[PDB]
């Protein structure tokens, strides 16, 4: 199977495995076991040059695993500022909801990636998102006293 | 008596080296082991630090431990570099890559045994090994993951002596690595276990001081360093110098952690200086109880104490600390647990700091430290819940559940905290 | 003539017993060297070259305290194997005081208090000086004071016991030492004269202008006080000759062994012209609670038992119309199943104070010991303190991990509260 394949060289970040792996028919939407994408795993390990090629390729930009997770959810977990931009100019969703109830901009707060936070809020990041416990990324913010966050989140 | 330091890691010998050269100082000890001080009480509790060798030279009892050959060469290269016993120098050769499981169960074990060797040696030198002191991060793989081994193994093999640790917390603001919550976590569960007690040094509150109070566009390690350094130089004074105290490690534990597993300080320190930058009593009372001058990233308002110790520095009126010292209990009664009686205890002496007439450490017992790591807890399960990056540790040998079990334990402290938080004494 | 041996444990008792061996030396007309150029012979011994020896051993688990002892101006008064130290203190916990640290020295401990038992033609018995909340204070006079009833069951012995204070300790836990000495040694004491920290405090500062009291301010108090206790043993006099005549007239029942007592004048040495006070005067100061040892009010309480011990230039027709005066307040009210008297004793030598003390110099001064029930008051405070620690079990696991069950604790505070339902039904 030519998907797995792509999945792994997504991974790991292999460029040129993954354009020959592509050349063979290789599903760009391929999934593994939960449910993640080529995309996802790419995203996930800040392969930036994977990412645009997967999206110049029919690439999903918002799909989802088990779990509710698309790629911008895991590129603003894992602080990948200019992946987080390329998805959000090739579409992404970004008041995109998981199974936990956070959006990317939750994620991004939540492990101080300030960066990333000012480009989703400057894309339209609802700053009124609930989690599932009711945390908004501003009452994460409060609760463990990011000032910098803060401020970021009242501009 | 002795006490034998250890310092692991990068940010372990980092912290750990500055110090070496902040009481050296105090003491009056040359950077080749000299002594060339003022005073007799520079000399009285010098044993407890340094060995004392043949040409009336004072050598560090400490011993220096990394997997990266690189951190070793930058000691060396320091102002004290080279009055550290050569053969105290432990390293291995391939580095840690911020990964606790190396640092715990791969290359880390491969090199305790060697670090051991180290430490019994300086160990039936002292004639009353008073206990352990170590320096490490959290946040990486060396001082998190083998600082942690290093504990448990030496914890076996000295079942009946007191271990203290500086221990720093990871704050996005200082290191961006996604992995340091994982590391912390795993670390914290050991420490919850095995350390008497933990000095929270959080590296959150170290940059917001230096960024918000002192005014530091860009923080460096430097500036981190500085104050910790200041904390771990205060902490240590009454171990260091003649005065009212004459307690020994275990004593200091015994009057300060009421539970087992709640032996994590909050340390604070007035005043807050700048490399190279006097208060009143007052002033360093109330400052020393603010949730500025804190080195966790935590409010005590938030939550209340359950024990607390401060030592003076300097020469000041005893009787106006005790005044101001009372005026904040009672002004605050609240945030005291009842349950405690005669909380609050103050120490004084009479030798100041460098550069400074005036100084004053805090070390709080506070159920506030729980802010700390509930934040790392959050961290943490952000990034377990989409298991990134868990293949480098079950790669390792590690075990999934591991993680759910570091996790669990995290919140159970958490819950511990938050239980004496709300007790009263009906 | 029949001896006394003094024991003191611990810090508090060491440094006590300094301030009292070099009372009683003073007294006696004894150099630092034991020279001399009879009545103190049940104090001290008498070798072949002309040396007075003092019938002491000084004790503690740390060789800090006593280590001045062996290298100040008493160095050469002591038995040199009678000063005895480990390396190791009790950590202000009990338990290492009683069960771990203590029993690794207590069998040399009591051969070495054998060796000056074996030169006593009569042994009256003991003296113990301790604290209530340090560790070996309060843990190895326990183990102490069980091992000297099984080898000593005759003997009577007699406690100085330091009761603690917030105000010159640093311990959290004294509460705790404090319960759990007095249950295990009750039944193995014949009376202990408590002295409260606090009290010797305030009277250094009210009477003798002091701010800020060192310790060396209030074992000076504190000596003058056991000096007229022991005066009667040391000076043949009429009252109180012997160790057994103490519990006579001050313990009617023996649960209930813990006199007051009550010092007056107490002058600064800045008023070296004072107008002498009459007998009357410092009678009537017998019954002011500032001046007391204990702080609670006797007015609450009711007598059992009341001696008075004048010193100085006292003559016994003044002591008898004082005395008539004093039965006529209405705040004295005695047990009813007691004589409402007043047993009287007068040693006229004039009072003795060191050089280098705080104390004026005075032509009559006077000791009341007297059994009240008020000093349940201090049991009170010392037990609403453990219950407050004890309902959360804080720093009970210091106590269980040094061989000792948490059960001992529900005991001890169990004893504690039939002791204040003992004051309670008289
Ligand atoms: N009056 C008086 N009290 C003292 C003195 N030294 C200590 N204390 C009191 O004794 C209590 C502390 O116990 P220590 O006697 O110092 O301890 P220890 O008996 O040596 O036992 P460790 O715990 O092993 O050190 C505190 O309440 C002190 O206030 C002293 O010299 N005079
Ligand atoms: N304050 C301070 N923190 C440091 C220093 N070096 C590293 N850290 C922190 O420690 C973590 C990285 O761990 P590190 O000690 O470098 O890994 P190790 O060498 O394998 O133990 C990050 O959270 C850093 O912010 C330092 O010199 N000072
Ligand atoms: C190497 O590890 C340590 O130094 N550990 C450590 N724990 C301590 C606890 C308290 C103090 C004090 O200064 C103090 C101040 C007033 C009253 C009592 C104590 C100092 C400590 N040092
Ligand atoms: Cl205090
Ligand atoms: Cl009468
Ligand atoms: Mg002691």
């Amino acid at each position: 199977d030519l998907g797995k394949k792509l999945l792994e060289a997504a991974r790991a970040g292999q460029d040129d495995e993954v354009r020959i792996l592509m050349a063979n028919g290789a599903d760009v939407n391929a999934t593994d076991a939960s449910g993640l994408t080529p995309l996802h795993l790419a995203a996930t390990y800040g392969h930036l040059e994977i990412v645009e090629v997967l999206l110049k390729h029919g690439a999903d930009v918002n799909a989802i695993d088990i779990m509710g997770s698309t790629p911008l959810h895991l590129a603003a977990l894992i602080g990948h500022l200019e992946i987080v931009e390329v998805l959000l100019k090739h579409g992404a969703d970004v008041n995109a909801v998981d199974t936990w109830g956070d959006t990317p901009l939750h994620l991004a707060a939540i492990m101080g990636h300030l960066e990333i936070v000012e480009v989703l809020l400057k894309h339209g990041a609802d700053v009124n998102a609930q989690d599932k416990f009711g945390k908004t990324a501003f009452d994460i913010s409060i609760d463990n006293g990011n000032e910098d966050l803060a401020e970021i989140l009242q501009k | 008596r002795e006490i034998v330091h250890i310092q692991a890691g990068q940010c372990g010998n980092q912290i750990g080296a500055k110090f070496w050269e902040v009481i050296s100082d105090e003491h009056g000890i040359d950077p080749s082991g000299n002594y060339v001080g003022d005073s007799d009480l520079q000399l009285e509790r010098i044993s407890v630090y340094y060995n004392e060798a043949s040409s009336h030279k004072y050598v560090p009892r400490a011993i220096l431990v990394d997997l990266e050959p690189g951190t070793m060469d930058s000691v060396r290269s320091g102002a004290f570099g080279h009055l550290f016993r050569p053969d105290n120098f432990i390293f291995g050769q391939s580095g840690a890559g911020n990964n606790w499981a190396k640092g715990h169960y791969t290359e880390g074990a491969e090199l305790v045994d060697s670090v051991l060797d180290v430490v019994r040696k300086e160990c039936e030198n002292c004639d009353c090994l008073q206990g352990f002191q170590l320096t490490h991060s959290l946040g990486g793989g060396t001082g998190s993951g083998m600082g942690t081994l290093l504990i448990s193994k030496v914890r076996e093999e000295y079942p009946d002596r007191i271990m203290n640790t500086f221990s720093v917390v990871p704050s996005p603001k200082v290191s961006d690595t996604v992995v340091e919550p994982y590391n912390a976590t795993l670390s914290i569960h050991q420490l919850v276990e095995n350390t008497d007690e933990t000095y929270c040094i959080d590296n959150e509150a170290l940059y917001d001081i230096c960024f918000r109070t002192l005014k530091l566009a860009t923080p460096t390690y430097g500036d981190l360093n500085h104050l910790v350094s200041a904390t771990m130089s205060g902490v240590t004074t009454s171990l260091r110098f003649p005065g009212q105290l004459n307690a020994d490690l275990r004593k200091l534990a015994v009057n300060m952690v009421p539970f087992p597993r709640l032996h994590f300080f909050m340390p604070g320190f007035a005043p807050l200086t700048a490399r190279g930058s006097a208060l009143t009593v007052p002033e360093l009372t109330q400052q020393m109880f603010d949730a500025k001058n804190m080195m966790a990233a935590c409010d005590p308002r938030h939550g209340r104490y359950l024990t607390v110790a401060t030592v003076f520095r300097g020469r000041m009126s005893m009787k106006e600390v005790d005044e101001q010292m009372l005026a904040i209990q009672s002004k605050n009664s609240s945030y005291f647990v009842e349950w405690i009686p005669n909380n609050v205890k103050v120490a004084v002496c009479d030798i100041p700091p460098r550069g400074l007439k005036m100084s004053s450490t805090f070390i709080g017992n506070s159920t506030a430290i729980q802010e700390l790591f509930k934040r790392i807890s959050e961290q943490f399960t952000a990034m377990f819940r989409r298991k990134a990056f868990l293949h480098w540790y079950t790669g390792e040998g590690m075990d999934e559940m591991e993680f759910t079990e570091a996790e669990s334990n995290m919140n159970d402290l958490v819950s511990e905290y938050q239980q004496y938080q709300d007790a009263t004494a009906e | 003539m029949r001896e006394c041996i003094s024991i003191h444990v611990g810090q508090a008792g060491v440094q006590i017993g300094n301030a009292c061996w070099e009372l009683y030396c003073l007294e006696h007309g004894i150099q630092p060297d034991g020279q001399m150029p009879d009545s103190f012979n049940t104090f001290f011994s008498e070798t072949g070259a002309g040396k007075h020896v003092p019938r002491a051993v000084f004790v503690d688990l740390e060789p800090t305290v006593i280590d001045e002892v062996r290298t100040g101006t008493y160095r050469q008064l002591f038995h040199p194997e009678q000063l005895i130290t480990g390396k190791e203190d009790a950590a202000n916990n009990y338990a290492r005081g009683h069960y771990t640290i203590g029993k690794e020295i207590i069998d040399l401990v009591l051969d070495r208090i054998r060796k000056l038992a074996d030169q006593c033609t009569g042994l009256q018995g003991f003296l113990v000086f301790h604290s209530f909340g340090g560790g070996t204070g309060s843990g190895f006079t326990s183990l102490l004071m069980e091992r000297l009833s099984v080898d000593y069951g005759k003997k009577s012995k007699l406690e100085f016991s330091i009761y603690p204070a917030p105000q010159v300790s640093t311990a959290v836990v004294e509460p705790y030492n404090s319960i759990l000495t007095t249950h295990t040694t009750l039944e193995h004491s014949d009376c202990a004269f408590m002295v409260d920290n606090e009290a010797i405090y305030d009277i250094c500062r009210r009477n003798l202008d002091i701010e800020r009291p060192t310790y060396t301010n209030l074992n000076r108090l504190i000596s003058q006080i056991v000096s007229s206790i022991t005066a009667s043993l040391r000076f043949d006099g009429a009252l109180n000759v012997d160790l057994t005549e103490f519990q006579t007239n001050l313990v009617p029942y023996p649960r209930i062994h813990f006199p007051l007592a009550t010092y007056a004048p107490v002058i600064s040495a800045e008023k070296a012209y004072h107008e002498q006070l009459s007998v009357a005067e410092i009678t009537n100061a017998c019954f002011e609670p500032a001046n007391q040892m204990v702080k609670c009010d006797p007015r609450h309480g009711k007598y059992m038992a009341c001696c008075l011990l004048y010193r100085g230039d006292v003559v016994p027709k003044d002591v008898n119309a004082a005395i008539a005066t004093i039965k006529t307040k209405r705040s004295i009210q005695f047990v009813d199943w007691c004589p409402t008297g007043f047993k009287v004793g007068i040693n006229y030598q004039p009072p003795t104070v060191v050089p280098g003390g705080d104390l004026a110099k005075v032509q009559r001064a006077v000791c009341m010991l007297s059994n009240t029930t008020a000093i349940a008051e201090a049991w009170a405070r010392l037990d609403h303190k453990f219950d407050l620690m004890y309902a959360k079990r804080a720093f009970v696991h210091w106590y269980v991990g040094e061989g000792m069950e948490e059960g001992e604790f529900s005991e001890a505070r169990e004893d504690m509260a039939a002791l204040e339902k003992d004051y309670e039904e008289v």
